[PDB]
Parts: structure tokens; sequence; C-alpha cells
């Protein structure tokens, strides 16, 4: 029961969500693993963060 | 925590297993031929005509 979250989003006019778990959730997030990889150009470092 | 719109990113790593291909791209190998037959050593005339 935890890792389980849930993401909202509300414009002007339209609200919407997205869940991490149960009927909505991807495939992607169990058959594979994202990884946000934020890259200095000058110091040619990958500090690699974990995503969802 | 106010969770703002980032710009769109760079390009894309993909990270998978290779296959190694040291064992394959030998030479072959079939199965060996089963050999003709070949007339057994030995063979007589047993057979004698009568009289």
């Amino acid at each position: 029961k935890r890792n389980q979250r849930i993401l909202a989003a509300e414009t002007d006019r339209l609200s919407y969500v997205g869940n991490n778990f149960g009927t909505g959730a991807l495939k992607c997030n169990t058959l594979c693993r994202h990884f946000v990889g934020i890259l200095n150009k000058t110091s040619g470092q990958m500090e690699v963060y974990d995503a969802e | 925590g106010g969770l703002t719109c980032a710009s769109a990113p760079q390009g894309t790593l993909r990270i998978l297993e290779g296959p190694q291909q040291s064992l394959s791209g030998s030479p072959l190998q079939p199965i060996p031929a089963s050999p003709p037959p070949q007339i057994p050593p030995g063979l007589r005339p047993r057979f004698c005509a009568f009289g």
C-alpha cells in the first residue's frame, strides 16, 4: 500500500487525475524502469534520478 | 513543491542487454552424413550347382 500515488492537475476549466496503481496505471512502470538524466554539459555528469 | 511544468527533454537513453556473439559466427557444425551402403567383406559363392 506504499508506493501508490495519485497525481492531480486542475486547469481553469477541467481537472485531471492519474494513478500509480490499479486500472489506469501503465505497464511501462512495471515491465521497465524509468530514469531522468540531468546532464551538465561542462562537467559531463549524468545525475540520474528515478522517475515515475 | 509547486510541481511546475519543466522543459522538453533533449533526447533518450535506452538501456537493454546485448547478446554475446563470440560463439555464433563460427563455422557451422552440421550433423554428419550417414555413409552410403558398402558391400560387406568376405562375400563368397556359397551355392554350388547340383551335380
